C-alpha cells in the first residue's frame, strides 16, 4: 500500500492527441511495471498497455504508453482519436506484497453531436391491473449528452409521488438512455382522465400522454 | 510382502 | 527371497 | 485462446462465508500468477488478493487479510477465493486475473456479482408491455426483485435485432425495476408471437410471458 | 546434499534455499527441497529487481512407502528441484 | 510432459529446450531433459547477456530397467531439470 | 523373477 | 504374484 | 581453502599425445567452468580451452582444435587434457583454472611442463663445488641434462637459509646447466656436513652429493 | 578470437599512480568482463581484478580497475606504489566462445638504487675432472639494473670458445643474478697458469681469479 492517483476526466475533438497521467506516491515507479486498463459502458476491463509500454492484439500504434521517474508518473497517450474509445482507463502498479489501481480516468470525445430523446410510454398491463397494482413505465433513449430531467402529470398537475428515475448510461450507439417508472393504484390510474411524461432535454421537452383505455 | 505400483508401470512391467 | 503379492494404484 | 470463467456470485448475509471459482483455459495454468479484483457498484477497480504459480506465495489487500483466503487447483486448471465474515463493504464483482509476474495482469475474467445484504432475495413480477406506423415497440415489465441481475431474453434468442433491455432503477424500497423492449415492423404483429424470458437465477424465477395487443 | 555438491543456490539471480523434508517411512528418507530467496530477482547491479520473479521449479520423482514393515509402495510425488527467474518482457 | 504443464522453459532469462531421451527397456521410457538455449542469459531489454551464464540443473532420480522380462533394476539416475542463471557478483 | 536394489535401499528395507 | 530373489548392488 | 593440481606434464616427440590432470578442491568443483592456459618458455599466457560445470559445454583456441580434448570428472573433483599431435609449439606451462562464469577465471594452479622435442632426455651430472672469512660459499655443478626441470635441495630440505639456486643455462648443445650455492659460517666447515640433493625426474636421476673442503 | 593490446613496459617512481591501459579490438569491452594479472619473476600468475574492477582477498585498495566503452579499453591503476609491485600484468576478456590474454605489460619501479654484482667463480672438480672434463663456474648475483657484460680470460688472453651466460633475472630481494659457465678441457686448464671471470656493470669491472690447484 502506497497510492495513484490519475485526472477524474479528459477530453478532447477527435484526430488529436490525449495524455493520461498516473502519479504514484511512495516508492519509485522506474523498480515496478505499469499497466493500462480500458473499461467500456457495461463491459468487463481490457488490458491496453502492460510492461510500462506494450500493446497486446488488438491495440493500435494509436495507445501507446511511456514513463518518467524525475516526476514519478507513467503516462498512457492516446493519437488519433477515435469516438468510439469513449472508456474509463484505469493505471496499475506494485511493490513486493500489494498490487494498487488508480481512481481512473473518464476519456471524453467533443464534437459529437446533439441528439433529441426518443420517449416512448406505456400504460400499466392487464395482468398488473388484475393483480391490483398499475406502473406506467418511460423509456427515455438515444440523446446526446446524458442529461435530462423527467416530469410525471396527471391531466395537469405534477405528480412528485410515486416516480423513480434511472440516471443516464451509455449505448451500444454512444447515445444516452434513462427510465422512469411511476407506481399508481389501479384507482389512481383509473381516476384521472390523462397522464404525462415530460423529458426536458437542453432546452426542449417532449411530451408522451396515456389515457385509461 | 505385499507391492503397490502405479497404474502406469503395470503398462511397463507387461 | 520373499513371496511378493503385488497390487496396482490409480 | 486465454479464457477465465469465474462463479459462486450470490446474495449472503453479514458475516456470511461464500467460495468464488475460476476456470482457466488457454495457457499453462501451473505456471501463473493469479489474482483476483473487485469493483463496488458504481466504484473503480480494487485489488483482493494474488497467488503464485505453485501456490506457495499468497498475498491479500489490506481490507479482506484474515478473512479471505485464496487457493489453487493447479490439477484442476482452477483457482478459488474463500471469502469469510462477509461485509456489506464487499459488495462487488470479483474479476479472475492471469498475470505474468506479480503484479504485470494479462487477462481478465467475467466477472461474477457478489451481493452482501441483511435483505433477502425476491423473485421479479414480469408483464407484458403491449405494442404501440413504421416500426411499432413492445416489452416486458420486471417489477420489484432483489438482487441484481435479470437476463431478459426475446423468442429464446432467437430475437436479437431491435432489442434494449435498458438498465435498472433501484426503487425507494430498496428493489430493483427494469424493462426490455423491441422496435418490430408493423406487419409482423397477428402473424410471429413475441415472448420475453425473464431469468432471475438469485430466486431461480423463469418466466416466459407471451405479449400480444391490446385491441 | 547438492549444499555439499553444486553451490549454485547461491550464485542465481533467482537464489534459492533448501529444506529437509525428512521422512523415515519412505525411500529417500531425506529430500532437499528449494524455497527462492526473494520475489524479485538479482540484477546486474546486485538489487532484488521486482520485474521478474524468482520461481521454484517442480519435477516428479518415484519414491517407495512402507508401513509402519510387511508392505511397500512405489508413489510418484512432486519435488522444486531449483529456482529460475521468469520475465514479462520476451 | 511439462511443454504441456508448465511454460517456464520459454519465459526464464535463462531459457532452455525439452528433449526426449526415450528407452523402453527403463521405467519412465521417455524422460524431458532440458538443454539451455544459450549460454548467456536475457536481460532487462531482451537481449542475450554475457556478464551471466545460463547453467542446467541437475537431480538424482529413482528408475526400474528390465532385462531384455524376467529381472528388473532400480538405479538412480542424474537428469536436468532446468536452467538458472548463474553471475559472478554477489 | 529378480530384483536389483541399490546399497542405499538395502539399509531402508532393514 | 510372483517369487522374488532380490540382490543389493554397489 | 581452493587448490588446482596439475600432473602429467614431460618430454614427448613430435605428433606424440599426453594427458594433463588438475586434482581440485576448497570448492563444489561440479557447478563451476573450467580453463587450461598456457605460456611458453619466455613468453606470455596465452588461453587453451574451457569447459562447463556439467561437461555439455566445450571451448577450444584455434591452434589447438581438433588435437586438444577437455574433459572432466565431477564426481572424481578433476580435470583433464587430452593433448594429441603435439607440435613444439606446444611446449609451455600449462595452469589449471577456476572460472566463475566462463571468461572471468577466479583462481589459477602451480602449472605443469610440458616439452615437445625430437631431443630425448639426459641426466645431469651433479658435481661439488667446493668452499672459497666471515661467511664462505659451497655448491653444486648440475651439468648437461634435458628437459627442464631440476630440483636442488641441501641437506633433504633442512637446509634453507642461505641456499641460492640459480635458473639454468640453455647450452649450445642443447642441454641444461644450472648451479646452487650457501652462504655457510666459516666455523661451521669440518663440523657439519653438506649435502646437496639433486632431482631429474624426467630421467629419474637422484643424486646425493657430500660437498666437502678440498684442503 | 579478437585481440587486447596493452604497453610493453610501465615506469615510475614510489607512492606515484600507475595506469595499464588494455585495448580490445572487434567486439564491445562493455558486454564482457575484464580481469587483471600479476605475475612475479618464477611465479605463477594471479587474480588481481575481476569482474571489471572488483578485488579479492589479499588485494589492498592501491589496485583498482575501470573501464570506458566510448574508446573500448578496460584500465588496471595502482595507487600509491611500492618496489614490491614489480611484476608482469595481464588483461584478460572474452566472448561467447573464446577467450583472450593481453600481450601484459612490465611494470618498474624508478628510484631504485644500483647495487655492484657479488662475482663468485668456482674452479673445476677433483671429479669432474677424474671424469677427463673441466667448468669454472661463476655466479655473479646482486646487481642493479640487470645489465652486466661477461668476459673470461686465461693469464690475459681472452676466450670466447667455451663461455656461457645465463641472462639476468630479478631475486627474491628485487636485485638481479645471472652465471656464466666456460667449459674446458682437464689439459686446457693445467696448461694455463691462471684464469679470470670479469663482470663488467655501469661503467665498472669486478675481477675472479683462479689457477691449476
Amino acid at each position: 500500500n502506497f497510492m495513484l492517483t490519475q485526472p477524474h476526466s479528459v477530453s478532447e475533438s477527435p484526430g488529436k492527441t490525449v495524455t493520461i497521467s498516473c502519479t504514484r506516491s511512495s516508492g519509485s515507479l522506474a523498480n515496478y511495471y505499469v499497466q493500462w486498463y480500458q473499461q467500456r459502458p457495461g463491459s468487463s476491463p481490457t488490458i491496453v498497455i502492460f510492461a510500462n509500454n506494450q500493446r497486446p492484439s488488438g491495440v493500435p500504434d494509436r495507445f501507446s504508453g511511456s514513463i518518467d521517474s524525475s516526476s514519478n508518473s507513467a503516462s498512457l497517450t492516446i493519437s488519433g482519436l477515435k469516438t468510439e474509445d469513449e472508456a474509463d482507463y484505469y493505471c496499475q502498479t506494485y511493490d513486493p506484497y500489494s498490487v494498487v489501481f488508480g481512481g481512473g480516468t473518464k476519456l471524453t470525445v467533443l464534437g459529437q453531436p446533439k441528439a433529441a430523446p426518443s420517449v416512448t410510454l406505456f400504460p400499466p398491463s392487464s395482468e398488473e391491473l388484475q393483480a391490483n397494482k398499475a406502473t406506467l413505465v418511460c423509456l427515455i433513449s438515444d440523446f446526446y449528452p446524458g442529461a435530462v430531467t423527467v416530469a410525471w402529470k396527471a391531466d395537469s398537475s405534477p405528480v412528485k409521488a410515486g416516480v423513480e428515475t434511472t440516471t443516464p448510461s451509455k449505448q451500444s450507439n454512444n447515445k444516452y438512455a434513462a427510465s422512469s417508472y411511476l407506481s399508481l393504484t389501479p384507482e389512481q390510474w383509473k381516476s384521472h382522465r390523462s397522464y404525462s411524461c415530460q423529458v426536458t432535454h437542453e432546452g426542449s421537452t417532449v411530451e408522451k400522454t396515456v389515457a385509461p383505455t | 510382502i505385499h507391492v503397490t505400483i502405479p497404474a502406469d508401470l503395470w503398462d511397463w512391467i507387461n | 527371497t520373499v513371496m511378493v503379492n503385488l497390487n496396482i494404484h490409480n | 485462446e486465454v479464457q477465465l470463467l469465474e462463479s459462486g456470485g450470490g446474495l449472503v448475509q453479514p458475516g456470511g462465508s461464500l467460495r468464488l471459482s475460476c476456470a482457466a483455459s488457454g495457457f499453462t495454468f501451473s505456471s501463473y500468477a493469479m489474482s483476483w479484483v473487485r469493483q463496488a457498484p458504481g466504484k473503480g477497480l480494487e485489488w483482493v488478493s494474488a497467488i503464485s504459480g505453485s501456490g506457495g506465495s499468497t498475498y491479500y489487500a489490506d481490507s479482506v487479510k484474515g478473512r479471505f483466503t485464496i487457493s489453487r487447483d493447479n490439477s484442476k486448471n482452477t483457482l478459488y477465493l474463500q471469502m469469510n465474515s462477509l461485509r456489506a463493504e464487499d459488495t462487488a464483482v470479483y474479476y479472475c486475473a492471469r498475470d505474468l509476474i506479480h503484479g504485470v495482469t494479462r487477462n481478465w475474467g467475467q466477472g461474477t456479482l457478489v451481493t452482501v445484504s441483511s435483505a433477502s432475495t425476491k423473485g421479479p413480477s414480469v408483464f407484458p408491455l403491449a405494442p404501440s406506423g413504421g416500426t411499432a415497440a413492445l416489452g416486458c415489465l420486471v417489477k420489484d426483485y432483489f438482487p441484481q441481475p435479470v437476463t431478459v431474453s426475446w423468442n429464446s434468442g432467437a430475437l436479437t435485432s431491435g432489442v434494449h433491455t435498458f438498465p435498472a432503477v433501484l426503487q425507494s424500497s430498496g428493489l430493483y425495476s427494469l424493462s426490455s423492449v423491441v422496435t418490430v415492423p408493423s406487419s409482423s404483429l397477428g402473424t410471429q408471437t413475441y415472448i420475453c424470458n425473464v431469468n432471475h437465477k438469485p430466486s431461480n424465477t423463469k418466466v416466459d410471458k407471451k405479449v400480444e395487443p391490446k385491441s
